[PDB]
């Protein structure tokens, strides 16, 4: 099988900005990887769509995915409120990795992030799972409007996602 | 040190100190050694010279490490209570403190000690008199 390829369209306060697609390692890590997928379709009836990046941090990466509460406590899997780590194969190795967020081990839940640099301090601890394809130059013009506690200055949502092919 | 990771020994200890009480801690050429045998260091076998140092310059290269990681965990605070992670690197960590010696010499931390050894030249020649 190949691996899912999704996509988000990215808005600044509600004006479109671009389109950053990802590879979704579902060879390497399956469970994580369809939860994400089936998140970015909107398949189960809830998911990415219209959701923020509430966390983004310049030098760091950008956090999203928390449809429920919007500010970095809330969110769900497709399996439940939360699922374990399936497995630390893949390491956050430099810019564009998409990785897990999490509040300790087996606390996966919607949120994830996208490494804006090599953050090796996280491996072992947060679950790798794809990497961005396009729209890397959108992620940088994403990373600026964050700030070093991780405000944003603008509104940054996802205004669509989906699946590709 | 790392190779798999050893200890400190004694005889580099004992070296370090003898450098230290003959020249003090930071005589440019002190500074030098430090530099060399920290290559290969983890942030807890940097801290085991440190410690094992006698208690003036001490103090005050102590200072100056703590005001770096003071500005450091300033420039990277991290996340709020409640909210998930991922947390920045951490001022702690890249000091390694509660970090087992086999943890500290680990991938997770190779960046870390790196720029710790840096926070800890630049301590030693700021305090140079």
């Amino acid at each position: 099988m190949v691996n899912p390829t999704v996509f988000f369209d990215i808005a600044v306060d509600g004006e479109p900005l671009g389109r950053v697609s990802f590879e979704l390692f579902a060879d390497k890590v399956p469970k994580t990887a369809e939860n994400f997928r089936a998140l970015s379709t909107g398949e189960k009836g809830f998911g990415y769509k219209g959701s923020c990046f509430h966390r983004i941090i310049p030098g760091f990466m950008c956090q999203g995915g928390d449809f429920t509460r919007h500010n970095g406590t809330g969110g769900k899997s497709i399996y439940g409120e939360k699922f374990e780590d399936e497995n630390f194969i893949l390491k956050h190795t430099g810019p564009g990795i998409l990785s897990m967020a999490n509040a300790g081990p087996n606390t996966n839940g919607s949120q994830f992030f996208i490494c804006t640099a090599k953050t090796e301090w996280l491996d072992g601890k947060h679950v790798v799972f794809g990497k961005v394809k396009e729209g890397m130059n959108i992620v940088e013009a994403m990373e600026r409007f964050g700030s070093r506690n991780g405000k944003t200055s603008k509104k940054i949502t996802i205004a669509d996602c989906g699946q590709l092919e | 040190p790392i190779m798999e990771y050893e200890p400190v020994g004694p005889g580099l200890i004992a070296a370090w100190l003898k450098q230290v009480q003959e020249h003090g801690l930071t005589h440019p050429a002190t500074i030098t050694y430090f530099g060399v045998i920290s290559i290969n260091f983890t942030s807890v076998d940097i801290n085991m010279l440190l410690n094992v140092t006698p208690g003036a310059e001490k103090q005050l290269v102590i200072d100056k490490i703590k005001e770096k990681a003071i500005a450091w965990d300033e420039m990277h605070p991290p996340p709020p209570a409640d909210a998930a992670g991922p947390v920045p690197l951490t001022s702690d960590q890249i000091r390694g403190i509660g970090l087992s010696p086999e943890e500290a010499a680990g991938p997770r931390f190779a960046d870390a000690r790196t720029l710790y050894r840096t926070w800890v030249l630049e301590a030693l020649q700021e305090c140079q008199r």
